């Protein structure tokens, strides 16, 4: 059963890509589904046996690495943690296959995305599922080598061939910084595998503790697109939208978040790394809403919705609050990717394919569908109460307060903006597709039509899942005292109980009403008072707009001053040193000397009588001279060389 | 057994084809019948000696004991000792496996004289693969710079347009830097009268002497891996060398550095190792930084291989130099992982490409996948094995050299890492390209990768693969060997 | 429609809109085989995997500690 | 099989065309090369270049020598590293400690009754795993015990 | 090069100037009742301009002109899918149509 749920969507992976010439279009995107499907069954069929009954599954295939202490072996372990990331991933990931067989259907080329997908859909299986660090490692990287052919599919495109080397690169210096940490692992462990790490947590040094975490912080900031190594993020929309929906849902930008749940055995044991988490977390959330509340493209303003929610869950590992992150991270993934889907049906339902907001308008009633579940869905992301995404967004802002210290508070403010900004950027995004006035031509809304079941299937289901979900599974992850001791809490630091008990009945209303009440006033100016919105009359309205369209700066920075630079120093290590100093202490320089030299050499010889006898009767000196002034006349020698 | 079985075939076997291939030397003016299809029975003899030659190795390797301690199959041949140990026995199987390979890469890309490159190929091969199975260091040096007159005179006649240049600094750069060890060979052979393996192991010099000793060696070892800054030789003579000669100096020819240092330096000056070792950490960590950002800014296509192989040679230089069993077996498992996937490289690179089109400038092809899709998957799957991708022995030498030199120096062995990010660099900055946007205005569609260089390019990432996934094949046979190598007294 | 050079770009994966004649012929087999060791991956499976909770006693544990002690 | 009577028949058809560049039952052997006559071995090459010239990457001479002769070679390599009788250092050590286990503890009923029952397949499988074996008494003493003697070695202390 | 007023390379320089005027404020008025009140009053603009003889006035109104273009220019303007920067540009592109030449390798 659990090499079922392993190991049968890379059979999937292998069909598509070798068979797709032989079984043709339409069968190869249906047995890859297949394969997804029996993953999902399998899943579920373990769900129950391990959280519920609390049984654990592993598999040991063979061993990997035999060099004397360091033992490691492919071996493959399900638990709660494990069990868990894999309802996100399996699910999300079977109604995305389903999704691109019918949004793909005009790709000349569909067996190779979907050999892609499934691959991808293999590796984070492999990360979530084996019992070591290095078997995370080989999923950790696959995942990166699979983002990059998905988000470079369409290789004739210049701007997609750039984006998949960015989202390459970027999440290979984490892999480095991952490397480095299982290295010290290793140095102060002697082992991998988690079994061994996670009891020696409470006897290891601080600092041995603290550089490990941190190597894994960086590793995860690149992944899950938090503040630094977040650039790659909105590149990745270069992709055909099934990738969005299934890499920014339950996958690899949730990777990170994972990396740190894993380790909280350790992590618990090093305030310092916790700290930074909280305010890495919180940075991510509040840029991230105010960059989409002036973005135009439907799908950047979704992906910018995913890297704010994602550092939701920092904050909840920040204060130590494992639990909260994993249930917020499970739910995100139902709504999130119904949000992409919904994105994706109202741009092909549009003849014209744009993606731009701006070109939108007055869609509502053309495609009530679509409306309907970006509407549950915004509604889910912007935590409506009794909705999934109220269960596990509303507990995770006040935790900030109930931390009751600086960064606690301080960070509260941030994630109560961030909460404000994601109604202000849904209520915008749902106002320009659908509410507004037509913006397109006349010619696009009278062919404006929904699309086949077949896009319509996965959106219902996911629907559903962003009305309910939340409610049933609450208990589970969110339970007082429910036991999930693969994410473990230090006593010193539950802060469940003043979370529920102490706030003011103020502030759990607090991101309900400024949402609600601020969605409201901005749903009016634009339908009424549009005139305020004509920013770029005022020339210091025309700045801040633009500084956060231009997302802080950010990328013109990383590509102007980090990558320039980078590259400028290969250029002088190739000029001043390669072909450089190295030269004129090598061959060129050498040549140069030999001419020089050799060219005063063939002047003395010719024949000469006079010649040969001054030298011989010159040295005759030799005897005569005392031997301490043989290094003066090898000096005097060599300046008659010049 | 082993050595005289090796030396004496091989000798009938150049004996051989230069008896049936210059028979009619003789104004005779005829057509022959040798000389048919770019002389195939030559060549086909040829291929088969380096098949042979496998083969002995493999009669030898059923008798070897993973469990035994010292020298095995110890021989006397020549008025020389020769034996194996689990070290050499793994570089001597990598350095007869590539024979064949280098072959099969020039199988009709030559202008013409076939006979006399297939003879230099089986020359190069036996003198390197001898160079691993002998016991002293006096033949060590003899088999270290013997193979300079055949490759000298391989680049000069089969090579690019840059020959000359590539001649000079291959035969210059290695006998000047290797005469420097030859005077600490000689040094030894005065004050103990022996330049045994394991009578000169037991003896411990002045740490004076055995600075001045490891300066000559390291001087001679540093040029041949390459390191930083005596490594310009290396892209010159890869970019107008044969594909073939390209092979051996990729493959085997960079070994022979990283096999001096475990006879040469560990087991008889293991004391001032101990002290050089943070100035080869420096050298190391330079040579795989610069490289990796000099490799940036290239544009010949086999001089980005050329840079990208002194990236991953400065890894394995610093898992040698580490005193542990982590970074040893990281370092020899890096080597033979390298040994597969480095001259796959040249094949994609400099084998496929430029025997279609004639020029290795990297303005000159994108959209290769278009119509090159066979090409684009292996020069994609081999990119990543290069960059250590797990599931390659790559990164499995890679991720065991880096431990290794974090367990041997936590703050600057942390260094090493940057191989992880600046080998995807420079390695997805150059296959990104030529898989990306529309194929190239400047080529024309022609064949696809063909049958001959499909296998070529299996064979070569069949066994990066089996090692990636199950490197115990490899770590079972070092284990015992390397564990000798490793000073400390912990009290 | 369009001009996908069918003629000799026949990689693994299809170029371009490629359906063979014989699909059916071809897709039952790769059901068969599909479906043949998926089951043989969970025979495999069901073999190979144990609980690791339930291996060793915990009166078998607490002789391990104080022997270790 | 050179079969002179058969190029005669070859060169002169290749006559009847005096223009140039505007079979199968044809073959050599392995005693051809070394034994003709230099007269006949001319001819053959005159067609040889000349049927050529009247013309994919394919039948180069080189495929039977390598699926013949290097395949099999990779192929017994596969085989050595897989079901070659060789222990390694490390999977001789295990083998010794469980044997001096066995030395220092004789007169232990328990001990002896696991390592007797202890097949020596799931040697190096010791702990927890698949197998179902009882090795709870074999751990236990090996962590109340040293079963090394490097003490016994090193013979001068500070 | 100097500008005379009336001239084909002035009628399209002109043009070509108000299409940027209009294009940029369609990226920044996102309401088409809105976008045609600035729509008029940027061509009204151009009418007064529209009669003047003398080239040493024109070119310091064009210089200004393209100051005030280039600094009410939208970071993120609008481009079709298909056009040079949109979403589908050079996607999917058909594949060359040549006959492939064949080689001996
Ligand atoms: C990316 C770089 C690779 C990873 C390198 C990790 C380096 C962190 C080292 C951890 C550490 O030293 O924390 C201690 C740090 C300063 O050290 P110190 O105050 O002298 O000693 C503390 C003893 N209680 O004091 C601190 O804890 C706070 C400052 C360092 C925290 C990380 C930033
Ligand atoms: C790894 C080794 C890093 C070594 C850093 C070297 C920093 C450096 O040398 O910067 C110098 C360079 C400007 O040098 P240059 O181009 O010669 O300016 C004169 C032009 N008229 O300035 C740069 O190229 C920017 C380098 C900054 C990034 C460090
Ligand atoms: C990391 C790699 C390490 C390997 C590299 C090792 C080599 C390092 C040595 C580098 C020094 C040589 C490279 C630079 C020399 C350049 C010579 C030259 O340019 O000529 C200078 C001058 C003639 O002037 P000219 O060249 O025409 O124009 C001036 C250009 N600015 O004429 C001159 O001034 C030249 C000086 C006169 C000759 C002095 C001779 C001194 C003794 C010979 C030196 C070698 C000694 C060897 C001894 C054993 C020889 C068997
Ligand atoms: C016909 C009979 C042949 C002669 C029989 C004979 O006794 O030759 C001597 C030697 C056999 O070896 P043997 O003396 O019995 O003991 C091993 C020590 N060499 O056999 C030999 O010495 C053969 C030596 C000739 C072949 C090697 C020539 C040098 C090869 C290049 C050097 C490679 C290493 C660098
Ligand atoms: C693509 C990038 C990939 C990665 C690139 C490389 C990144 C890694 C580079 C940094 C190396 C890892 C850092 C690990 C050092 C931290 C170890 C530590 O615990 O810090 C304290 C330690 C000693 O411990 P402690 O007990 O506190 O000292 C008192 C002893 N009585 O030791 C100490 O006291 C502190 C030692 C000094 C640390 C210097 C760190 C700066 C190194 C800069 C390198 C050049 C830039
Ligand atoms: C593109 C190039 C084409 C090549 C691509 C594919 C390469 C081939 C893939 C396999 C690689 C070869 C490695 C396997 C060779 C067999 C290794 C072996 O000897 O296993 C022995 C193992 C334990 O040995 P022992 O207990 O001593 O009993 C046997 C005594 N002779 O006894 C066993 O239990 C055997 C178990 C074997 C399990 C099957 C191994 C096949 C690979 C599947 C697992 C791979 C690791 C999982 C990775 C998943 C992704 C994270
Ligand atoms: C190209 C292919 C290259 C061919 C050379 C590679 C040879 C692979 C090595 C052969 C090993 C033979 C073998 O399978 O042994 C069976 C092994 C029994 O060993 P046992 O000790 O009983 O199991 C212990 C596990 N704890 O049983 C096993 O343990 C093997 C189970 C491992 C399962 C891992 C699955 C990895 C991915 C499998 C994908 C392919 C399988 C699906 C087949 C098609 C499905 C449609
Ligand atoms: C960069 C600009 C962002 C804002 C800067 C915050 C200024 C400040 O004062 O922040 C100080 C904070 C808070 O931690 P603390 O005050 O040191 O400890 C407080 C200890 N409690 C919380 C237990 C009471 O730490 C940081 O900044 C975190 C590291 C930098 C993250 C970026
Ligand atoms: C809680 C956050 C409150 C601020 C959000 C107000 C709504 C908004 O940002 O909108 C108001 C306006 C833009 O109008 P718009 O509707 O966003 O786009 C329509 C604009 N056109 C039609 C010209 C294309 O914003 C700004 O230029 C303010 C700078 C953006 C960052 C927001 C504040 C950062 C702190
Ligand atoms: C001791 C530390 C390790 C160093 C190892 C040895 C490296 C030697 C340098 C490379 C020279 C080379 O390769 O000689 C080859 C070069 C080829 O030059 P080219 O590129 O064709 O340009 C030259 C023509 N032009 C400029 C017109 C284009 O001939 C020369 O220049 C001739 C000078 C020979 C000097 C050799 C002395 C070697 C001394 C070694 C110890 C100091
Ligand atoms: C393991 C130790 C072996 C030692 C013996 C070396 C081989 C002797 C060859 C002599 C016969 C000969 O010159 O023959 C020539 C042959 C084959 O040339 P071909 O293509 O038929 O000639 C063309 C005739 N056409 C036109 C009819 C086709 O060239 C070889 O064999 C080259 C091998 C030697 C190259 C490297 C020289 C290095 C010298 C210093 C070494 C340390
Ligand atoms: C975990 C390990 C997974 C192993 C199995 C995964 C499936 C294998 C798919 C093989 C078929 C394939 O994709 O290569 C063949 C396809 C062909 O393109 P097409 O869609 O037929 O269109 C045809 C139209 N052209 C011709 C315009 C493309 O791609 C290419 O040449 C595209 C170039 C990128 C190479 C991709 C290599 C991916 C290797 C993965 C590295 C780890």
């Amino acid at each position: 059963m659990i090499l079922l749920c392993i190991f049968t969507p890379f059979l999937g992976s292998l069909i598509s890509g070798f068979f797709g010439r032989y079984i043709g279009v339409n069968s190869s995107k249906w047995i890859v589904c297949l394969s997804i499907f029996v993953s999902v069954v399998s899943t579920y069929i373990l769900f129950i046996d391990v959280i519920f009954n609390e049984i654990e599954y592993t598999y040991n295939i063979m061993n990997w690495l035999n060099v004397e202490y360091l033992v490691v072996d492919w071996s493959f372990t399900i638990d709660k943690l494990s069990v868990s990331m894999l309802v996100p991933v399996v699910t999300v990931s079977f109604l995305v296959h389903l999704y691109s067989v019918s949004y793909m259907s005009h790709d000349p080329h569909q067996q190779r995305f979907f050999s892609y997908l499934s691959m991808f859909t293999f590796a984070m299986i492999v990360l979530v599922t084996g019992d070591n660090y290095l078997i995370l490692f080989v999923g950790w990287e696959f995942i990166g080598v699979a983002s990059y052919l998905l988000i470079s599919f369409w290789f004739t495109r210049f701007n997609a061939v750039k984006s998949g080397l960015s989202a390459l690169l970027i999440n290979r210096f984490g892999d480095a910084l991952l490397v480095l940490g299982l290295s010290y692992l290793v140095l102060v462990t002697g082992s991998v595998n988690y079994n061994t790490v996670f009891a020696l947590g409470s006897y290891l040094d601080v600092n041995m503790i603290t550089v490990i975490l941190i190597c894994f912080l960086v590793a995860s900031m690149a992944k899950s697109a938090q503040l630094g190594l977040h650039s790659w993020l909105l590149l990745a929309m270069e992709g055909p939208t099934p990738v969005s929906s299934l890499l920014h849902a339950a996958c690899l930008v949730i990777a990170g978040v994972f990396l740190l749940m894993r380790s909280s055995p350790l992590l618990e044991y090093t305030p310092i790394v916790l700290l930074l988490i909280l305010w890495l977390g919180g940075l991510s959330t509040l840029i991230s809403g105010l960059i989409a509340m002036v973005s135009n493209d439907i799908k950047k303003i979704i992906a910018l919705s995913t890297m704010s929610q994602v550092g939701i869950m920092m904050i909840a590992i920040g204060v130590s609050c494992y639990n909260l992150a994993l249930f917020h991270l499970i739910c995100h993934s139902f709504f999130k990717a119904l949000l992409f889907m919904s994105a994706g049906s109202v741009i092909h339902s549009i003849i014209s394919e744009y993606q731009d907001i701006r070109m939108y308008g007055g869609f509502r009633q053309f495609i009530p569908l679509a409306y309907t579940c970006i509407f549950i869905a915004s509604l889910s992301l912007m935590a409506i109460p009794g909705l999934t995404g109220f269960y596990s967004k509303d507990i995770i802002i006040e935790s900030m307060y109930g931390e009751y210290t600086f960064s606690g508070f301080i960070i509260y403010w941030f994630a109560l903006i961030s909460a404000t900004c994601t109604s202000l950027y849904s209520i915008r995004l749902i106002y320009y597709t659908f509410l507004n006035n037509p913006n397109s031509p006349k010619y696009i809304y009278i062919n404006l039509k929904e699309n086949d079941i077949v896009l319509i299937t996965p959106m219902i289901i996911l629907t559903i899942l962003s009305i309910f979900g939340g409610y049933l599974l609450r208990d589970i992850y969110l339970g007082m005292g429910s036991p999930f001791n693969e994410l473990f809490i230090h006593p010193n630091n539950l802060s469940l109980i003043e979370t529920e008990f102490s706030l003011p009945s103020i502030l759990k209303v607090l991101p309900l009403i400024t949402g609600l009440g601020g969605g409201l006033i901005l749903l009016l100016i634009y339908e009424f008072n549009y005139s305020l919105f004509l920013v770029y009359n005022n020339k210091n309205l025309s700045k801040l707009y633009s500084f956060f369209n231009q997302k802080i700066m950010f990328d013109q920075l990383l590509n102007n001053l980090i990558l320039r630079s980078g590259l400028n120093i290969g250029w002088l290590l190739n000029v001043h040193i390669d072909r450089g100093i190295l030269q004129l202490f090598g061959p060129l320089g050498l040549w140069k000397l030999s001419t020089f030299i050799s060219s005063k050499l063939n002047k003395l010889v010719f024949l000469n009588i006079g010649f040969i006898l001054e030298i011989i009767v010159l040295s005759w000196l030799l005897i005569v001279f005392k031997v301490s002034l043989l290094k003066y006349i090898l000096l005097l020698i060599i300046f008659i060389i010049l | 057994m082993l050595v005289q079985n090796l030396i004496i075939f091989n000798i009938i076997g150049i004996v051989l084809l230069v008896l049936l291939n210059n028979n009619n030397n003789g104004i005779l003016n005829k057509k022959s019948l040798l000389t048919i299809k770019n002389e195939l029975k030559l060549k086909q003899i040829g291929l088969i000696i380096s098949i042979i030659n496998i083969l002995i190795i493999i009669e030898n390797w059923i008798g070897f004991n993973s469990n035994y301690y010292g020298f095995q199959n110890i021989e006397r041949f020549l008025n020389i000792y020769w034996g194996i140990d689990g070290i050499s026995l793994l570089l001597v199987l990598l350095t007869l496996i590539l024979g064949p390979i280098a072959i099969l890469s020039n199988w009709k890309n030559l202008k013409g004289y076939y006979t006399y490159y297939v003879i230099s190929i089986n020359m190069l091969v036996i003198l390197m693969a001898l160079n691993f199975i002998c016991l002293d260091l006096v033949s060590f040096y003899i088999l270290f710079e013997s193979t300079l007159a055949p490759l000298f005179l391989l680049i000069g006649i089969y090579g690019a347009n840059n020959k000359n240049k590539a001649a000079y600094y291959v035969l210059i750069y290695t006998l000047a830097s290797s005469l420097f060890m030859l005077l600490s060979i000689v040094i030894y052979y005065i004050i103990i009268n022996s330049t045994d393996y394991i009578y000169i192991n037991n003896i411990i010099l002045s740490i004076n002497l055995q600075s001045l000793l490891f300066i000559g060696i390291i001087i001679g070892i540093a040029v041949k891996t390459p390191l930083m800054p005596v490594h310009t030789w290396l892209p010159t003579v890869h970019s107008e060398s044969p594909l073939g000669g390209s092979i051996l100096l990729a493959g085997v020819i960079l070994k022979l550095a990283i096999y001096g240092v475990i006879r040469l330096l560990l087991p008889n000056l293991s004391e001032i190792s101990m002290m050089f070792t943070p100035i080869i950490y420096i050298i190391s960590i330079l040579t795989l930084i610069y490289s990796s950002l000099i490799t940036l800014k290239q544009t010949d296509l086999k001089v980005i291989i050329a840079y990208s192989s002194i990236s991953h040679l400065a890894v394995c230089m610093i898992g040698i130099f580490a005193n542990n069993l982590i970074g040893i077996n990281g370092s020899l498992i890096l080597c033979l992982a390298h040994g597969f996937v480095s001259p796959a490289l040249f094949i994609l690179v400099g084998g496929i490409l430029y025997d279609r089109y004639h020029n290795r400038l990297i303005n000159y092809y994108q959209g290769l996948s278009t119509f090159m899709p066979i090409f684009s998957i292996y020069l994609v799957v081999f990119s990543f094995c290069n960059t250590g991708t797990p599931l390659s022995g790559n990164f499995v030498g890679e991720f065991l050299s880096i431990t290794g030199a974090v367990i041997r120096h936590p703050i600057i062995g942390s260094l090493t890492a940057a191989s992880v990010l600046l080998s995807a660099c420079y390695q997805m900055k150059l296959t990104n390209r030529l898989t990306g946007s529309v194929f190239s205005q400047y080529l024309h569609i022609t064949n696809d990768v063909t049958n001959r260089e499909i296998f070529l390019l299996n064979w070569l990432l069949i066994p990066t693969i089996i090692i990636g996934i199950y490197p115990s094949f490899v770590t079972n046979i070092l284990n015992l060997a390397s564990s000798t190598l490793i000073y400390s007294v912990l009290i | 429609h369009h001009i996908h050079t069918p003629s000799y770009i026949k990689p693994p994966t299809g170029g371009w809109n490629f359906t063979p004649a014989n699909w059916k012929q071809n897709t039952v087999l790769v059901l068969v085989g599909f479906t043949a060791c998926c089951v043989g991956l969970y025979k495999l499976g069901e073999a190979g995997s144990y609980n690791p909770k339930l291996k060793y006693k915990e009166e078998e544990l607490s002789r391990w500690n104080q022997s270790a002690k | 099989a050179f079969n002179l009577q058969l190029e005669k028949e070859i060169r002169s058809k290749i006559d009847s065309l005096p223009k140039l560049n505007n079979v199968t039952n044809r073959k050599l052997s392995l005693t051809d090369y070394l034994f003709q006559n230099a007269a006949n071995q001319a001819l053959y090459v005159d067609n040889e270049a000349d049927l050529k010239e009247l013309d994919e990457n394919e039948n180069e001479g080189w495929e039977k020598i390598m699926y013949v002769g290097f395949v099999p070679t990779m192929i017994l390599i596969f085989a050595i590293v897989l079901f070659k009788d060789d222990k390694s250092i490390d999977e001789w050590a295990m083998d010794e400690l469980l044997l001096r286990l066995k030395e220092k503890n004789l007169s232990d009923v328990e001990l002896i009754d696991e390592l007797d029952k202890l097949s020596k397949s799931h040697v190096g499988k010791i702990g927890a795993s698949e197998i179902n074996k009882r090795d709870a008494v074999i751990i236990e003493r090996i962590l109340n015990g040293e079963y090394d003697q490097l003490s016994g070695l090193k013979k001068k202390e500070l | 090069k100097a500008v005379v007023p009336f001239s084909e390379a002035n009628k399209k320089y002109v043009s070509s100037l108000y299409r940027k005027s209009l294009r940029t404020a369609h990226d920044w008025i996102n309401k088409t009742e809105f976008y045609r009140v600035k729509a008029s009053e940027i061509r009204s603009r151009f009418d007064a301009n529209k009669h003047i003889n003398d080239p040493n006035e024109l070119k310091v109104i064009f210089k200004e002109t393209e100051a005030l273009l280039e600094d009410y220019a939208h970071p993120d303007p609008i481009i079709p899918p298909c056009r040079p920067g949109g979403s589908k540009f050079e996607r999917n592109i058909p594949p060359r149509v040549e006959a492939r030449i064949p080689i001996d390798v």
